[PDB]
Parts: C-alpha cells; structure tokens; sequence
DNA sequence: CAGGATGTATATATCTGACACGTGCCTGGAGACTAGGGAGTAATCCCCTTGGCGGTTAAAACGCGGGGGACAGCGCGTACGTGCGTTTAAGCGGTGCTAGAGCTGTCTACGACCAATTGAGCGGCCTCGGCACCGGGATTCTCCA
DNA sequence: TGGAGAATCCCGGTGCCGAGGCCGCTCAATTGGTCGTAGACAGCTCTAGCACCGCTTAAACGCACGTACGCGCTGTCCCCCGCGTTTTAACCGCCAAGGGGATTACTCCCTAGTCTCCAGGCACGTGTCAGATATATACATCCTG
C-alpha cells in the first residue's frame, strides 16, 4: 500500500509552513498584470515602479490574509471548518465594506 | 492587456488562506476572492493615479501607492 | 450685553435650502447637524489639499489641489459633480 | 462681493480666512477658497434636497434629524461620505432582516 | 381563553416601532450617573455639562445599536434567531476592537 | 458612585437590541453588552477628560466629547 | 549640541524643523522638540527591544521585517498603537485555531 | 555626481539599537520600517498637537500639548512611561 | 377561511414654543498698493522602466479515489417571550446657591527672524562576516494494521 | 500500541552581497541679538450646573405559563483534499533603447502684509404657525377555531 495522508494533516502542515514563512504567496508577473489592467481603465499609458508594484503586493496580501484571518473565525462560529463565500460576505459587512 | 484576474490563481489563494489559518476551502471561494482583490486593487490604484496625475508625472511611484493605502487607514512601513 | 460672535453656517446653509426647496424649513437641531458637516467635510477637503501640498514640497494650496482632494474624498459622482461645480464656479470667478 | 462675483451662496472670504488661519499651508491660492465653497455648497444642496424630499414624504414641511439620516443612509455616496458618522437624534433605517418575518 | 400573541410577533412589533422612532432608548438619571462613575477614576470632582452627557448618550446609543445590527447578523449567519454573547465577542473581534 | 452599571437595565438593553433588528435575546446578552458599554464609556471618557484638564478646565463640555469621539472615527454631527 | 544638551539619540533640532516647516501652528514652542524627539526615541526603544528579543529567539543577530512584526503583533500596547498597520515582508503571527487541530 | 540629501532617521535609531543590544544589527529594509514607523508616530503626534492647539484657540505648539496629544495617542503604559520620558528630557534640557 | 381582538394609521381641535424675520451695531471682509519669493517653464542629464529572448524548473492544471464534513431531518427540554400585577425611580417643575467659564486688561518672557559659522549628517566606497543555501544525519509526527 | 515512512529540524561547509564603518563635503543646525505679539495671570461678572424636594405615573421588576427554538444525534452524499503526471509560464540573467524623473537657472506674477472703510452677519427681540398631543374613528393584521 503507498502511503497517503489523511485530509486535514497536509492543510495544517501549510498553515504551519505559511504562518512562518515572509514571502510573497502571489507571483509577481501576475499581479504586475493585473495592476496594469486595472489601471488601464484610469489613465492609458502609465508607468508603474518596480517598488510601487511591490507595495501593492504586500498590501494586497496582507489585506487578503487579514480577510481570511476573519472568514475563518465567521466558519468556525457556524460550527463549520470550510470557508463559504457566505462567510467571506459577512466578514465584508462586519467591517463595514459593504 | 485583457482579463488578468485569472492570474490570481486557485493555489495562491489556497496559500494566502493558509496564511489566513484556513484549512477547508469551498469551490466558490476563489472568484469571490478575486473579486474582493478586484474591488480594493481598484480603490487603491485609483487612488494611487489620482496622486500620481496631481504631481504631473507619468510614472506610479511607490510614494504614491504609500500615501493611497495611508489615506484607507491601512498604513504600510517599508516603502518610505 | 452679548457674549461672543460665533461664525456659524447657518444663513448661507439656509438661502441653499430656500433655493432647492423655497417651502421647507429646517430646525435647530437639524441645523447645527448641517452645521457640523459643512465644517467636516470643510476640513477633510482642506486637510487632504493640505497634505498633498505637502506630498509635492509645495507651499500653496491652490485649486489643483482642492481639486484633487474632492476626487480623493468624494465617492463616486458626488466627485464628478463636485469638480464641474467648483470649475464652473471658478471660471466664473476669474472673468 | 466675492459670494456674488463666483455665483455662490457660501462665504469666499470666511472660507478663505479658515484656509489662512487654519494652519493647513503657508500661502493659499486665490481660487481655492471659491473651489472649496462650491464644493461645499454643492455637497450642501445635495443632503438638503434628500432631506427635503425625506420630509415631504413622511407629510412635514420642517427638516428634522431623522430626514437628514434617512437622506444619508438611503444613498450609497452620502453612505459611503458619511460611513463614520453619527447624526444625533436620527435614529436606525427601518430594516428587518426576511429571516425573522414569519411564514 | 384570553387573547395571546404568539412568541415573536411583538417583538417584530418593537422592532417596527423602535425603527421607526428617534428617542434615546436609555434612561436620562442612569446613564448620567454610569458617566459620573466612571469619570470618577480619571478626574476626581468632575463636572459635565448638560449637553456633553447627551452627547455621550447619542454616541454610546448608536454604537450598541450599530453593534446589536452585526450581532444579529452572526447570529443568522450561524442559522439562529437568538444573539448570543459569542455573536457579540464574534462581531467585536471582526470589527477589530479586541 | 458605585455600580451604576446596573442602571443600563434589561429592557433598555432590549430596547437597543430591537433598534437593532433583533428578535429574540438570550439572556446572558445583558451582561456581556454592559460591559462593551462600559469599554466604549471607558475610551471616551478618557479621551474627553484628557481634552478638558488640557484647557485647564473642570467641566467636561459637549465639545471635548465630540472631539474625542472624532480621533476614534465615530465622528458625531450635533453639538458643535 | 541640542540633542545632547537633553540627553536624547533622536535630532532636537530636526524635528524643530519639521515641526517648524510641517504646517502644524504658527508657533512653535522649545520644549515640544525636546519632548517629541524623547517620546520618539523612547518609542523606537521599545520597538527595538522587542525585535532584538524575538531575534536573539530566532539565533539570529540582525533584525528582519518578521522580528519587528513578531515585536509588534505579540506586545499590547504596540498592538493597539500599530493596528492598522501593515508591515512590509512581516507575516503573520503563527496562530492556529483549536478547531482545526486533530481531535 | 551625487543625488539628493534625503534626510532621514537611520542614523538615530542605529544609535538607540546600538544602545538597547550592543551586539544586534538592523537590515535595510527593518530601516526602512523603522524609519517610517518614527515618521508616522511623529505626524501622529504632531496632528494631534495641532489639533490641540487649535481647540483652545492657542497658536503655540509646548511641551503641554505634546504631552497630552501623547496620553491621548498612546495605549496604557506606553503614555505612562513615554510621558515620564519626555518630562525628565524636557526638565534636563531646560537645565 | 371567518370573525373577534388588538394595534396602528388617519382626521380634527388646541396650544405652545421655536422658527423665521426684523433691527442695531461692529468687526471682519473687500479694495488698493507694494515687495519678494514660489513656482512655472525651458533645458539637460542620466536613472530606471519597458520590451525582448532564451534556458530552467518549479508551480499550475487536471484527473481520480475516497473520506469526512456539510446539511437536512428529527426529537427533547429549557429558556425566553408575553402578559399581569406590584414597586420604584425617572421625569418634570420649581427654587436656590455658587463654582467656574468666559471676557477684559496689563505686562513680560518667549519665539520668529536674520546673519555668520562650522560640524553633523549624508552620499560614496570598501571590506568582511551573517546568512542563504546545500548536503547529510537526527529527531518527530502521522498512519495503518 | 508499534513500526514504517515522510517531514522537519539541526549541523557543518561554502560563497556572497549587504551591513557597517570610514572619508570628503556641504548645508542645515547652532548661537547671538532684537523685536513684537501671544499668553499668563489677576480680576470681575454672569451663566449654568449641582443639589434638593414634592408629585405623578410610566417603566422596571418579578413571576407564571407555554411554545418554539437551540442543540445534539444520525444519516447520506458529494465535494474537497491528497497525490501523481503533464504542461505552462514564472523567473532569472542579459541586453538595449529611450521616456521621463530629477535638478538647475531664471523670470515674473501671484499672494502675504498693511491700512482704510463700511456693510454683511450675528445677537437679541418678537409674532405666528407647524408640530406635539389628545381623542375619536377606520383599516390592517394576528390568532384560534
């Protein structure tokens, strides 16, 4: 028999590894791409630095850990461990986003 | 360049959750996620274009996004 | 006598209403509600046109920057409204 | 004067000497204060006319804190101007959630 | 048998009329008196105006209200109609104050 | 004054809670929300006599109030 | 010098300046540098104790963006001074919740 | 030839980490978030002196505004011992 | 589905205090003039952003088996809603007293300002060691018999 | 409960680039006078806040009854996780233009400052009418049969 682990060890195993790790969990090209696009509906032709797009990055992400980090906490009070778009919407509207 | 939200990708979702401390992640996560990455990239580059094209340049700096993040109470250290 | 000479909002929050409605009124406590958000949003504009003069290493605050803190500030299209009343107001002003 | 010279029913000269003695920069252009008072007069009429037609919907001819809050709040830009803040003695949106009506 | 409303039909009815009025929801004599005693442990011998403590009855008002409207939405969230002191403690950690 | 907190009673407490839009209450509710009431009152209060022993003041006007409830972004429009 | 005149590390006389030249009064007193130059410096103390601590942790002898993070998430009083603060390459704390531990 | 003489707070804090753990360094980036953490508590401060001085119709920045917009920006024992602090400096200088 | 009961919206009187308007006056805004420096504009430099290319390789996409978790149904009890009667402070008005807020006047110490000087701090460069990475063993956790 | 396997941690060894210290220089901080307004302080007046008291009555409190909702349990199924395989595009190193940010020089127009005057706006009175309340009436809704 291979051996196979159980569903949950593997996603604590990540909780653990990206709760301890720095980096930057978006890969950069993409992001650059899509900060482009979005600000191709502002202004055309713009020019972006290589420190702008990195602080965008770091404020996205952390925005978007800071949002998870709340989306978890509205799963677990429903006496759940999955995250729904439900949660994702009331975490949203608790801030006062929506 | 055209539909570059696809670029945020399912598994850097998955590893942004992971930061978050999730450890079951719906379907339908992701375009909500992408969505929500949407709505703020939007008001923050807005914001950043809008201190960008006051100063007459062409160029984002990275002053410009500091200040546009400083101005949604969601002040960043690192990049002056 | 009299005690001191309060430069409120009132009177020309006043002649606005009896311009967008000529037969309604306005209370005390409504009034001094208008009061407090004429000066609000009067020093977040000023504060933010403020900042980015000093953003620029500049010493005036002229219309460009009024300008841009009301696109900063206002959501939406109360900023596209807001900057063609306040150009139409200065274009006026100039001639 | 120079209320009348711009068209504005809001003070340009008291806004400009909140502008000199406000501490916000060391010279102030002569077109600012004309800006910043249509701007506020601008977003003065656009709360004033939803408070107005607030109040002439619940049958009253006199503005009262509860037509200014159900102006603000019945509008996503005023809402999203006014997220933050608190008018006194306006009261909450009627607004009950479809989980607690009955079958 | 007498008459005898059913358990929630009055207290949709308090909501109705509740949301519908402007008044202050707390007593005048007791909220003055919960300011004084705390006041007391910053300043001894204080003083307030008639109007600071309207003010503060304004404010603290509205907050409870703006926070019993997030509560009530974790408790729907989790399918209740009951709020709970964890739909309260859920509602202040997401907004971001403990 | 001792233990005025009791004087925040449960009807008024539901009485918020049906501004609210709250149906049904459970009864450790009342306890919890004194003391979130205690909290809010705490900072404010404190912010607002901060402002007054700053002007050298022995009453707590109605404008220290609204100022220190301006510096926490629960801004109040009616008294000055 | 003024800043050793205080007994200070930060710049008395810089932050003068940028007091002077920030648009925050018309005046400007001469102890307020001296106060807000020592209020600084105590506040870069604390800051810098704490990251030294979780860096000495982490057998390390130089600060990294996830020390001061560490420093500043863990520590109360920063907390609520640094709250809605975003720190570039910091991370988070590693925080688990019991739920989702096996049972 | 040379660029520009950006001003700003490395060398300062170089000298207070130098002082707390004699043996411990800093990298360029920690710099950096140290230098705009000192930038930000200092505009933190220094808007709500000014906010302070405009309340009570003063135009003087002292040391008593400075030391009250720090019990009212800092949390706890932070403006406990920050304003203990300041008024041991401001009392050695004014020496 | 039907009718009684209850609550709330609606129409009329009546009464009060607050609002809309009128009046004196004063102080702050407008007009005119002068000086100087901030900024607008042109010109030049050189940094650093954008575009392209090619090989590596790690991450992404996709498919698949399976288990565990979400969700729905069901039952039980307890706790919360409704209502009634008793109690208790809140609210209101009326009065009195005085602390202190607010305003004016006078004086002086303190900060703005300006000019001369120099050393503190900043850019550049140079060096070496803390750390990132790599390879190998050691412990630790998980999972299935 | 224990052994196999996978994962993570630790431990030495190498290379490297970024921290840390030195050097030259320049410009901003310091020092010294001089002045003129801000504010500290004394004094005085008047507002408004605190304290008390009596009375009415509305809200709070406490209790009884019952229902409906929270919560625990069980079953089912389907969806998300772990993993292996194939593909794709990120990434890194290198190169080449050139756009535009950044700095300097210079001119000039716009705004601060001062002084003079007068009218717009504010405090204070004042009448009258919009709303608050009382009260009867009509419609809407809830609940139990």
């Amino acid at each position: 028999k291979p051996h196979r682990y159980r569903p949950g060890t593997v996603a604590l195993r990540e909780i653990r590894r990206y709760q301890k790790s720095t980096e930057l969990l978006i890969r950069k090209l993409p992001f650059q791409r899509l900060v482009r696009e979005i600000a191709q509906d502002f202004k055309t032709d713009l020019r972006f630095q290589s420190s702008a797009v990195m602080a965008l990055q770091e404020a996205s992400e952390a925005y978007l850990v800071a949002l998870f980090e709340d989306t978890n906490l509205c799963a677990i009070h429903a006496k759940r461990v999955t995250i729904m778009p439900k949660d994702i919407q009331l975490a949203r509207r608790i801030r006062g986003e929506r | 360049l055209r539909d570059n939200i696809q670029g945020i990708t399912k598994p850097a979702i998955r590893r942004l959750a992971r930061r978050g401390g999730v450890k079951r992640i719906s379907g339908l996560i992701y375009e909500e996620t992408r969505g929500v990455l949407k709505v703020f990239l939007e008001n923050v580059i807005r914001d950043a274009v809008t201190y960008t094209e006051h100063a007459k340049r062409k160029t984002v700096t990275a002053m410009d996004v500091v200040y546009a993040l400083k101005r949604q109470g969601r002040t960043l250290y690192g990049f002056g | 006598r009299r005690k001191t000479r309060k430069e409120s909002y009132a009177i020309y929050v006043y002649k606005v209403l009896k311009q967008v409605h000529p037969d309604t009124g306005i209370s005390s406590k409504a009034m001094s509600i208008m009061n407090s958000f004429v000066n609000d949003v009067f020093e977040r504009i000023a504060g933010e046109a403020s900042r980015l003069a000093h953003y620029n290493k500049r010493s005036t605050i002229t219309s460009r920057e009024i300008q841009t803190a009301v696109r900063l500030l206002l959501p939406g299209e109360l900023a596209k409204h807001a900057v063609s009343e306040g150009t139409k107001a200065v274009t006026k002003y100039t001639s | 004067g120079r209320s009348s010279r711009a068209g504005l029913q809001f003070p340009v000269g008291r806004v400009h000497r909140l502008l000199r003695k406000g501490n916000y920069a060391e010279r102030v252009g002569a077109g600012a204060p004309v800006y910043l008072a249509a701007v506020l007069e601008y977003l003065t009429a656009e709360i004033l006319e939803l408070a107005g037609n607030a109040a002439r919907d619940n049958k009253k001819t006199r503005i009262i804190p509860r037509h200014l809050q159900l102006a603000v709040r019945n509008d996503e830009e005023l809402n999203k101007l006014l997220g933050r803040v608190t008018i006194a003695q306006g009261g909450v949106l009627p607004n009950i959630q479809s989980v607690l009506l009955p079958k």
